[PDB]
């Protein structure tokens, strides 16, 4: 579960990086 | 076993609220890809 | 004047102006998702 969030939280990190 | 039982119910219940979430963002994200064609 | 008729247009106005619109509501609909998900935080 941990996982799974921090990967969510890293390409939600990556996204406004795109915008 | 009582209290591991509810105790595994607790975190089971958690992962499936945040797995229905990111599954219907998903499923909107496609909807849109496929609508913008 | 056949040099100059070489350029790269094609279609007719109309369809230029179709073509640019359809364009635009393209990359406003895909900033407003993108926007949408930079936003929304399905975890906490």
């Amino acid at each position: 579960l941990e996982r799974v969030i921090e990967m969510i939280q890293n390409c939600l990190a990556s996204l406004p990086d795109d915008l | 076993n009582h209290e591991a039982a509810t105790c595994l119910e607790d975190v089971v219940y958690r992962g499936d609220m945040l797995l229905e979430k990111i599954q219907s963002a998903l499923a909107d994200i496609a909807q849109s890809q496929l609508k913008t064609r | 004047k056949l040099i100059s008729t070489m350029p790269g247009i094609h279609l007719s106005p109309e369809q230029q102006q179709q073509q640019l619109q359809s364009l635009r509501e393209q990359v406003r609909t895909k900033n407003e998702l993108l926007q949408k998900y930079k936003s929304l935080c399905m975890f906490e």
